[PDB]
């Protein structure tokens, strides 16, 4: 239920930033257009060295990837920050395979995001009232 | 190895974009 919801949103702001086209997991997603994409112009060039780093070969190479985004919440910190940051890069790197192959899709890359949210911080997120707090959080 | 250098680096915008809205939000 909460994956779900998670990697719908998730899955769809990927998909949008590589393809470039289009209740509350609704705003979550403006709000994920208007912040990741600020974080993504802000770091454009921190994305692109840290994306040549990830070595990441196809649209299954998310395994290093992975291990990075665990690596964040290394230190006890959860936080909408890191959380959206991570989702940014993932669009930054969505958009990349893309380039490297029209082909290639976003659903390795958005349940490999979920996953490490959803699974390894399903009771943060749970406690912060779910995307409904996300939504909260960033409201202009 | 150098999966320290990332993850600190991603660490790094998220709290900076997290500290902005906190900062947004006691105000």
């Amino acid at each position: 239920s909460l994956y779900r919801q998670s990697l719908e949103i998730i899955s769809r702001y990927l998909r949008e930033q590589a393809t470039g086209a289009k209740a509350t997991s609704r705003k979550a997603l403006e709000t994920l257009r208007r912040v990741g994409d600020g974080v993504q112009r802000n770091h454009e060039t921190a994305f692109q060295g840290m994306l040549r780093k990830l070595d990441i070969k196809n649209e299954d190479d998310v395994k290093s990837l992975s291990r990075v985004m665990i690596h964040v919440f290394s230190d006890g910190v959860t936080n909408w920050g890191r959380i959206v940051t991570l989702i940014s890069f993932g669009a930054f790197v969505a958009k990349h395979l893309k380039t490297i192959n029209q082909e290639s899709c976003i659903e390795p890359l958005a349940e490999s995001i979920t996953d490490v949210l959803v699974r390894t911080k399903r009771d943060w997120l749970v406690k912060q009232r779910g995307w409904d707090g996300f939504v909260e959080f960033f409201h202009v | 190895a150098s999966t320290k250098k990332l993850s600190e680096c991603l660490k790094r915008i998220g709290d900076e974009l997290d500290s902005n809205m906190e900062l947004q939000r006691m105000i």
